[PDB]
């Protein structure tokens, strides 16, 4: 089955250089193309560049004299690298595999989830995970004081899924971010089950799972 | 460098109405071969982009027969009929023809779908934080719709202004709903200095204000 | 002669507000609708908004939510003040007197320099200026470790103006910017004339004269 | 909202030469009133936005005859006869017919010169820096064309790398150049650890690369 998943290092500082690799599974980097595409928070797609099957790479003007894509088709991995980073190249950077065509794609099938680069000279800080305590019921988690972005949560890890707001951070005045995750549950479970939150920020490899009582 | 010009930017339309998004690019993009590379992506909130068209008008699979794209040379349309709360997203189209590749600017869709009134609830600040010295007071509005919607903060019937801040989900893709969490922080100090902590919405779903308060 | 000149704060942190004022001169606000349009770093021109001559206002659909602007005819002054700051809203700022027409003017002919606004949870630094000491002869000032945006350079009070290159800041690890100016001088001159450079950074107050000596 | 596409993206055009920028409107800028209020702005490296042409053809006071804009409905051009080094700029169009009012996204023009080599000077880290602990060493490259250099940096002939930046200034209005400046940063520990400073630089303009260098 088709996947692909990017791995960075979640904040790189100004002038310094980042480096992505995309993980792939279920098709040959032999036989396929692979695009680059970020998204910038709050802006649309740009196309950064493509890796061909056959190895030659072409890039987006605005970035090619500070841009490499290279592959190694027996480990499945193609790489980005960009020398001189700044904020502007802070964005979620995508993967995606060609479908379709011989020459030119027919289109992009497969994307991975994408990778949250931060271009800033801050330091990595894990969150803070307060609870917000409880026929309906909402109960919730306060994620304050994080950098940078994500942030993922879950409830109950994971068995819990309906009804859950997780809602988009805030940066705050001091620079770090803060965001809250509500879930609603039926009252009556309130004596019966467990709530717990997980909350998992990896750029600072920190998980913390808090339990929400009454 | 192909430019790809998109409108509208935004597309608010009702369930169960056709939607149109217009792709325009500034020279042909037939390529050579006589194939025209002309894509239209859909990224759902919180999702990777997926593609839905191919080739001007060609369906990717399990993509539904109310999705149809057409045009040629440089002028371009997707059309959704009967739009449906999971078709809500961005839309992008995309040209492979020339060196390099473009993107559109992308068509934000918006669900307009009947009012819905937000069900308010208000949390206090947990003991664990104000022992570590400030006082987060949050008001939460669930599942509303449309999304314009008001939230007062009052301490000791004191109207609060400069210290709280919104935020707001993306439309659902089940529903066509919002949620708002606007939150109010405080010192711990000032938070110990009141009794009534009081948040109060007012939205169209909604024949009057609905306060949700508790005293500390 | 007509003028325009924006002023701000310089730095504002994320999540707090933005006041600017456009102080105007040589035409009369009654008389005149004036534009608010931003340029963020190395991006496009953006139409913000309009305070027309009546005082009626219109504004940026993405921004509309979060601005408002006003004026005072008497003291020549339109505001701009934007709530909830974003990173985004890092920009130079310009404010723009209206020509032509009636209700709908012909073009923008009279625009301020623009005011630099930078949306930071850092805190503002002064500059440290180090002179590089040289038929053609080079010499400069290094402008190191500022924040934020923008210092102005010149050399001799303004008087040398030839030859001069002033080169756009660069952002560092540090997250602080640094730039060099040049000057391009005969050699004859290195024993007879002295070389000064006066170096100006509004946010933090400094303002710094450098002699630049062999 | 409507969308103003302006193309190209980046013009480099040889001194001397006719430009051709174009500007298209996703609808008809045609206003009610009958007038179509389209308006092309030049910003200069270093300065504000100025008003070029007005209602499509209206040359702005002070705008050589060179300049020219022409076209109507959703089609317009502005064309300079004789691109001189001074109109370098940012080319914005502007609609003012339809609420809200838009900038196109700018075209950028180069202007293309002959070949002019850089003088190349280095400057040692000044005194003062030194006794404050940091140790920067720049590199100077003083007028040249075009804007394609290569600055490498080899202290006792040891090739450096991750430890320096450059800046380019834009391209001079006069004499349609570059400069640029390299500068590498060290420690004042590391900066006196080593004798032998050197910038070698790659253009188009000089026989062989250049190097310029010191001793501590
Ligand atoms: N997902 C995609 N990545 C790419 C990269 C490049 C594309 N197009 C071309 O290279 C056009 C070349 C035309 C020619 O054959 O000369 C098309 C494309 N689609
Ligand atoms: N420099 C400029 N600022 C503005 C602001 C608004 C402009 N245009 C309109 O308001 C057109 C409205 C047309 C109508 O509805 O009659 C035009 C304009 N030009």
């Amino acid at each position: 089955d088709v996947q692909l998943l990017e791995s960075g290092p979640g904040l790189v500082a100004p002038s310094q250089s980042l480096s992505i690799t995309c993980t792939v599974s279920g098709f040959s980097l032999t036989n396929y193309g692979v695009d680059w595409v970020r998204q910038p928070p709050g802006k649309g797609l740009e196309w950064v560049g493509v890796i061909w099957s056959g190895g030659s790479t072409n890039y987006n003007s605005a970035l090619m004299s500070r841009l490499s894509i290279s592959k190694d088709n027996s480990k499945s991995q193609v790489f980005l690298k960009m020398n001189s980073l700044q904020t502007d190249d802070t964005a979620v950077y995508y993967c995606a595999k060609h479908w379709g065509g011989y020459y030119i794609p027919y289109g992009m099938d497969h994307w991975g989830q994408g990778t949250t680069v931060t271009v800033s000279s801050a330091s990595t800080k894990g969150p803070s995970v307060f609870p917000l305590a409880p026929g309906t019921a909402a109960l919730g988690c306060l994620v304050k004081d994080y950098f940078p972005e994500p942030v993922t949560v879950s409830w109950n890890s994971g068995a819990l899924t309906s009804g859950v707001h997780t809602f988009p951070a805030v940066l705050q005045s001091s620079g770090l971010y803060s965001l809250s995750s509500v879930v609603t549950v039926p009252s009556s479970s309130l004596g019966t089950q467990t709530y717990i939150c997980n909350v998992n920020h990896k750029p600072s490899n920190t998980k913390v799972d808090k339990k929400v009582e009454p | 460098e192909l430019v790809m010009t998109q409108t509208p930017l935004s597309l608010p339309v009702s369930l169960g109405d056709q939607a149109s998004i217009s792709c325009r690019s500034s020279q042909s993009i037939v390529h050579s071969n006589g194939n025209t590379y002309l894509q239209w992506y859909l990224q759902k909130p919180g999702q990777s982009p997926k593609l839905l068209i191919y080739k001007v008008s060609n369906r990717f699979s399990g993509v539904p027969d109310r999705f149809s794209g057409s045009g040629s040379g440089t002028d371009f349309t997707l059309k959704i009929n009967r739009v449906e709360a999971e078709d809500l997203g961005v839309y992008y189209c995309f040209q492979g023809s020339h060196l390099p590749p473009t993107f559109g600017g992308g068509t934000k869709l918006e669900i307009k779908r009947t009012v819905a009134a937000p069900s308010v609830f208000i949390f206090p600040p947990s003991d664990e934080q104000l022992k570590s010295g400030t006082a987060s007071v949050v008001c939460l509005l669930n599942n509303f719709y449309p999304r314009e919607a008001k939230v007062q903060w009052k301490v000791d019937n004191a109207l609060q202004s400069g210290n709280s801040q919104e935020s707001v989900t993306e439309q659902d893709s089940k529903d066509s709903t919002y949620s708002l969490s606007s939150t109010l922080t405080l010192s711990k100090a000032d938070y110990e200095k009141h009794k009534v902590y009081a948040c109060e919405v007012t939205h169209q779903g909604l024949s009057s204000p609905v306060t949700k308060s508790f005293n500390r």
